[PDB]
């Protein structure tokens, strides 16, 4: 049931590395509390 | 799920025992200074002379717009806050031999492990930018606090890793 979403620890790491260099990543958060951190970082 | 029940607790104990050392030891920064221009090893509240006749003598340092940042440096508040937060995280996990299966008993810890970490960020950045006000070099208590942060970033993850499967057992 947790697979209703997937931004686990490793994916929540990988998002950051690609975000740090503009190349981005294969997923990005849907919900606001997730989006806002990208929207700042 | 298993041996992690106990082993995940351990790192907080070291991180907390380390963190108090930086608040008192006068080994943040090496520079020249005065105990009346000889070398000095520098603390939060005071500095102490060495390589001269004043070796082992100390005197206070004091500083009473960036007026509020000045006050934040003069109080050096953030270490105390992060220490309290991490200790309350430990107090959250310290219960877990009783009141088991509440789920809240585990879930409540993560906030402290996050917040102490973030608190250290501001503490560092304020302290560095203020004291920057040249061959200077950072004393070991800086590394102690960084290491405390490094371990503190573990248990926030481990708290979720412990919690989540027991909520899953109620939710699928």
């Amino acid at each position: 049931s947790e697979s209703t979403n997937e931004f686990g620890i490793f994916n929540s790491l990988w998002f950051s590395l690609g975000a740090f260099m503009q190349q981005g990543c294969d997923i990005s958060p849907r919900s606001l509390s997730g989006r806002i951190v990208g929207g700042v970082w | 799920r298993g041996v992690q029940m106990l082993l995940t607790t351990v790192g907080a104990f070291a991180a907390f025992s380390l963190m108090t050392i930086a608040v008192g030891t006068d080994y943040w920064l090496y520079s020249r200074g005065v105990c009346k221009e000889v070398m000095t090893h520098s603390g939060l509240w005071r500095t102490c002379c060495l390589e001269g006749n004043f070796k082992g003598l100390c005197k206070q340092i004091d500083h009473f717009a960036e007026y509020f940042l000045r006050a934040v440096r003069a109080s050096s508040i953030f270490p105390i806050l992060s220490v309290i937060l991490l200790f309350m995280g430990g107090l959250c996990i310290a219960a877990s031999e009783f009141y088991k299966t509440r789920h809240n008993i585990i879930l409540s810890a993560g906030i402290f492990f996050v917040s102490a970490g973030l608190s250290n960020i501001i503490g560092i950045i304020v302290y560095i930018s203020a004291n920057a006000g040249n061959s200077y070099s950072y004393g070991w208590s800086f590394y102690f606090g960084a290491l405390s942060f490094i371990i503190a970033e573990m248990v926030g993850v481990l708290a979720v890793h412990m919690f989540i499967d027991r909520h899953k057992q109620l939710t699928g």
